[PDB]
């Protein structure tokens, strides 16, 4: 899930640490991390879709 | 008809003995017809036995003890309206601009209790200022009290004029310049200047309304002048739903006038000779200044510290009420900066991160940090040499000296006065300007190609001109 | 007694009528309409990209 | 609509009661009126004028009684008829005041209907005796680690918060209320605090921001706000803390634990000063009346941790004193200091120099604090007060002290200072505070470079919870660290610090 | 909802002016006299109940 993305992010750092394992692969990992972290806070932010015509 | 015969005139404290069952009330207005027209006395005590103790609003040059008095029936009612815009009015509420009856329709009592807890707005709001420096480092808050410090003439008065112009464009609200303890010569100049800069257009429409409280006024009339101005403002806010901006001159002289009135009333003067009623009088004055649901007054007050002793009770009491402080300095103005605002001494209490926006806060904090580091850095940089400016250090110096110039904004009232066309730089573009200089995007445009120009857009032009 | 007179008379004889909903609209924020399905996203579109990226890289650069 | 219901209420008022006696006002002004008659009056009665204003008789003199107007002069008029309320000044008290702003009279300025209150209780009431008291032991967790280690505060404890004007003085207290939101959102009555925020001498606008802030943090539902704004009349301001404390005492005398924060008693002094001068009683030292000590002491001593026999009562007291540019020598501050046990002096220099909260540790003491302090926070807090008074000494002579021993302390001290800082209006959990103090005390924070300390704190906490929140739960209940828990924490701290 | 609450407050202040209209009505009428007679006898009854 998110754990796949971050494990490959840091894995690619330690691969580039050795004989180069990423140029922009790690940049792909960084980008997917950015928006993936955005969608989870979005999804927890999510307004209830039902208009409270009960109370209000 | 409630009428009474004067039974004392000890100083300007006139005791009037009234006929039975015809008793004034506290804060009522009495008018004694005089060869000076009228003398307005305000009932500030009942001494019992159908006698009162009053204060005067006009200098009492002698009355016959036994002179008939007529009771108006309540605290002085001053005309209010859009008519009163562009009219100099003395304390009793009659024109001293001598443009004849200014009576728009209604007149209203000078006293009036502060708006209720319910009426108060629940969340802070920002008052726009065309001055970019203001909008970054101490953005004005509508409803609030912003206390001016600094020079005069080229200092404060021009600054005040600038604000009136800005408000007219910005909101299109009103203003009332109330001047307390004002040297009448200086007041004359101001009236003429206000005419010249067209904030008062005699033929045209007027923004600012003037209430002048001269130095030759008796202390009681000095004390009530402020409340009168406040009433004018409240008509605009409450009954025309507009934003207003109410200037007060020295609120030190509000204190001074008040202290005298206490002593005259015989009350034991509290510490440092200030009123025993010191807090409450400021409280009444400064809780009628607020953001109601209808509108909001905002007040710029001028604070002239007594010997710079902040610890003195009068500044302290003022500072308690104050929401922001604008600290103009003439040293800064002498560094060629118009506005004259001293940026490191510019502070607002609604400089808060949430209030101004997190982004805005971060930009502001960086500019403050930059300037702060720059100022200190220049202290030993000047002594040590500019060779000591490291790559890190000169990054800050380059940006800073560019920012310092970028602050210099010629503005509309002083378009004539500096001779340089005015600029009214709005808040969004203020954020933009500093964002770019922080990101060093426009750090490649000369220092003096940020001198005396407005916003981000403006320095695109100036860059072209520098090359040209 | 006088309370009763004032109360009775006031309540009965003075009855306000509220304004219309249309007048209300100005003073309220009226219903905002649906946000529409916008436009879906097609990323790495065309086999131009695919062939280009496979071909272009042949070594991992730093 | 609502108007019809109000009109029903109007129909529901119509008296026919006989007035036991009235008076007629004589000379009036200076917020005191001199009335003729009122011979059957009780002392400190409430009288209601025919302006509807009410006042408290203060000076009962042969042939005249001198009311003090709790309300504006403008309303009161000469030769007006003063009617005896017949009751000593009392204010409604009860369980329904929670989540209600009220003014001092008890009028609902929140406007959430007429206040629900069980009783009314006299404004001044004698403090419980020696025999009613019992030594404090329960903590109050403010959520500010410094104000929980360096100053531990407990239930029913008199304490003092003193410092310089509007340095977000209020925020320090607000954070306590916020921190105890989770304890108060508990179901344990003992761990519920019913917190009263007394706003005296504050702008009505400022109070409105405060109310909105509290309702934003939804904390209003466990708290009462009493208000005596700057506009509100000086006698109303004078009686304002006393009235607030009565409400607090009803909770205290329910046995229930509570807190009352009196912001600012320095403004009560100015009010009492005004009143005294207007009563033409001779000015005291620093022109503050001579009974100013008595005024504060009578107020303060009505907060107590009542003995288990007498109810187990608690009502913690935090009174907020506004020093004029510091300098604790000053008659009003010293008078307060003497009454209170513990002080939380705040330093302007540190505030300016970005220590928020700006808790001076030279001038913050807690004179009964350690009893309240939880055993977990005694163990982890290994004389941190001493240590940072070694940091204080070290940096005194640093600008000399080039000794590696002093430097080690300086490195620890500066770094420890970083840990103290807390972003206001975001208070940390008590459980979470235990590891942070362990880290710094056990010097694993030298292992963190100064710049990255902030990162370390959050990361360390995240690491611990993920690694084992079992430890944190254990110290949450045990409130002590066993040798194993201590070791587990040492080991775990070494693990994150290394990483 | 905000405008609804505002309208309720507006109704209340409008009906406040209706009280003013009624005050002018009572003080005009010789109900000003006749209900004073009623008050007189009511006080007679009240004071007799002592």
């Amino acid at each position: 899930a998110k754990s796949a993305a971050n494990k490959l992010d840091w894995a690619k750092v330690i691969s580039s640490l050795r004989i180069t394992g990423s140029t922009a692969t790690q940049l792909s990992s960084f980008k997917k991390r950015n928006d993936e972290a955005r969608r989870q806070l979005l999804e927890l932010q999510s307004q209830p879709t039902e208009v409270d015509f009960s109370h209000y | 008809p409630i009428t009474g015969k004067v039974t004392a005139v000890i100083g300007a404290i006139v005791d009037v003995h009234f006929e039975q069952s015809e008793l004034p009330a506290i804060l009522n207005a009495l008018e004694i017809k005089t060869p000076q027209g009228k003398l307005v006395l305000e009932v500030a005590q009942h001494l019992g036995e159908n006698t009162v103790r009053t204060i005067a609003m006009d200098g009492t040059e002698g009355l016959v003890r036994g002179e008939k008095v007529l009771d108006t029936g309540g605290p002085i009612s001053v005309p209010v309206g859009r008519e009163t815009l562009g009219r100099i009015i003395n304390v009793i509420g009659e024109p001293i601009d001598e443009r004849g009856p200014i009576k728009s329709k209604l007149r209203k009592p000078i006293h009036a209790d502060p708006p209720s807890f319910a009426e108060q707005s629940t969340s802070a709001e920002i008052l726009e200022t065309g001055i970019k420096v203001v909008d970054l480092l101490a953005p004005y808050a509508r409803g609030g009290k912003i206390g001016l410090f600094g020079g005069a003439g080229v200092g404060k008065t021009v600054f005040i004029q600038e604000l009136i112009n800005n408000i007219a464009k910005a909101h299109g609200g009103f203003s009332v310049f109330t001047g307390v303890g004002e040297r009448t010569r200086e007041g004359n100049d101001l009236y003429r200047e206000m005419k010249e800069t067209g904030v008062i257009n005699l033929e045209g429409e007027s923004k600012v309304a003037l209430v002048f409280g001269q130095m030759n006024e008796p202390p009681g009339a000095r004390a009530r002048v402020a409340l009168t101005g406040l009433t004018i403002a409240e008509y605009f806010r409450d009954e025309e739903g507009q934003d207003v901006l109410l200037f007060i001159d020295n609120i030190f002289r509000f204190t001074q006038a008040g202290s005298e009135v206490s002593a005259l009333l015989g009350r034991i003067p509290s510490a440092v000779g200030y009123q025993p009623t010191l807090a409450t009088d400021m409280g009444l004055l400064q809780e009628r200044i607020t953001t109601t649901k209808k509108g909001s007054v905002t007040s710029v007050q001028a604070v002239y510290v007594p010997a710079d002793d902040l610890t003195d009770p009068a500044p302290a009491t003022t500072f308690a009420h104050l929401d922001a402080t604008t600290v103009l300095s003439r040293g800064i103005s002498e560094l060629g900066i118009y506005p004259a605002v001293d940026p490191l001494d510019s502070k607002s209490r609604l400089l808060d991160a949430a209030v101004v926006g997190q982004e805005h806060y971060d930009v502001a904090s960086k500019v403050q940090e930059t300037l702060q580091t720059y100022k200190s850095l220049q202290d030993i940089i000047a002594i040590l040499g500019m060779d000591e400016l490291s790559e890190q250090d000169k990054l800050t110096v380059e940006r800073a000296r560019k920012i310092q110039r970028f602050l210099s904004q010629p503005f509309a009232v002083a378009e004539v006065f500096t001779g340089i066309p005015g600029k009214l730089v709005r808040l969004k573009d203020t954020v933009a300007s500093f964002k770019a200089v922080l990101e060093g995007k426009y750090d490649n445009i000369p220092e003096h190609a940020f001198y005396m120009v407005g916003g981000i857009e403006d320095v695109v032009a100036k860059a072209e001109k520098l090359a040209a | 007694n006088v309370i009763q007179d004032l109360y009775l008379r006031e309540l009965k004889d003075t009855k306000l009528a509220p304004s219309t909903l249309q007048d209300a609209e100005g003073n309220v924020k009226p219903w905002n309409p649906p946000q529409k399905p916008n436009l879906p996203e097609l990323e790495l579109q065309g086999p131009e990209a695919l062939k280009a990226y496979t071909e272009q890289n042949v070594e991992t650069a730093h | 609509e609502v108007s019809s219901i109000l009109e029903e209420r109007i129909k529901g008022v119509s008296d026919e009661a006989n007035l036991n006696e009235t008076g007629r006002v004589l000379a009036v002004g200076d917020g005191i009126a001199r009335v003729f008659g009122l011979n059957n009056i009780q002392a400190e009665e409430l009288v209601e004028f025919s302006s509807g204003v009410k006042g408290m008789a203060l000076n009962l003199e042969p042939g005249q009684v001198g009311i003090v107007l709790f309300g504006s002069d403008r309303l009161v008029k000469e030769g007006e008829l003063v009617k005896r309320t017949g009751n000593i000044v009392d204010v409604p008290v009860g369980p329904g005041l929670l989540g209600r702003v009220v003014d001092a009279l008890g009028n609902p300025i929140d406007g959430k209907g007429p206040i629900d209150a069980a009783g009314r209780s006299r404004a001044q009431v004698k403090a419980p005796g020696i025999l009613p008291r019992r030594s404090v032991h329960e903590p109050v967790q403010t959520g500010l680690k410094a104000v929980d280690a360096l100053v531990p505060i407990g239930r029913g404890q008199r304490e003092l918060i003193i410092g310089d004007r509007q340095t977000g003085k209020t925020a320090v207290a607000l954070d306590t209320i916020l921190n105890q939101k989770r304890w108060n959102n508990g179901s344990d009555e003992s761990k519920k605090l019913y917190c009263v925020y007394v706003a005296v001498g504050q702008k009505r606008s400022t109070v409105a921001q405060l109310v909105q802030t509290l309702e934003q943090h939804d904390a209003m539902k466990y708290s009462i706000i009493v208000a005596a704004t700057a506009s509100e009349a000086a006698p109303l301001q004078y009686l304002a803390p006393f009235t607030a404390a009565s409400i607090g005492e009803w909770f205290r005398d329910n046995g229930k634990h509570a807190l009352i924060v009196y912001d600012d008693l320095s403004k009560q002094a100015v009010a009492y000063r005004q009143l005294s001068l207007l009563l033409r009683r001779p000015p005291g030292r620093e022109a503050y009346p001579g009974d100013v000590f008595y005024l504060h002491s009578r107020l303060l001593e009505r907060a107590a941790k009542l003995s288990e026999k007498e109810g187990s009562g608690s009502l913690t007291a935090l009174p907020v004193i506004e020093t004029q540019g510091g300098d604790v020598s000053a008659y009003i501050p010293t008078n307060v200091i003497s009454i209170t046990d513990g002080q939380i002096f705040l330093e302007a220099e540190l505030f300016y120099k970005g220590i928020r909260p700006a808790i001076n540790v030279g001038l913050s003491v807690s004179r009964v604090g350690s009893a309240a302090q939880v055993k977990a926070l005694k163990q982890v807090a290994g004389s941190l007060k001493l240590f940072l008074a070694q940091y204080r000494e070290v940096a005194a002579f640093a600008q000399s002290d080039l000794d590696a021993s002093t430097k080690q302390t300086l490195v620890r001290g500066e770094r420890l200072t970083q840990l103290l800082k807390q972003n206001q209006y975001s208070p940390l959990a008590t459980e979470e505070q235990v590891p942070l103090i362990y880290a710094g005390v056990n010097g694993h924070l030298d292992g963190i470079e100064l710049s990255r300390i902030g990162e370390f704190e959050s990361s360390f906490l995240s690491y611990l919870k993920s690694n084992h929140n079992e430890l944190l739960t254990e110290i949450r209940e045990k409130g002590e660290l066993s040798k194993e828990l201590l070791a587990s924490l040492k080991s775990a701290t070494e693990s994150f610090v290394a990483t | 909802v905000r405008y609804e609450a505002s309208l309720r407050q507006l109704e209340q202040r409008q009906l406040a002016k209706s009280v003013i209209s009624r005050v002018q009505s009572e003080l005009g009428n010789p109900k000003f006299q006749e209900k004073v007679l009623q008050q007189s006898i009511s006080e007679i009854e009240q004071l007799l109940s002592k």
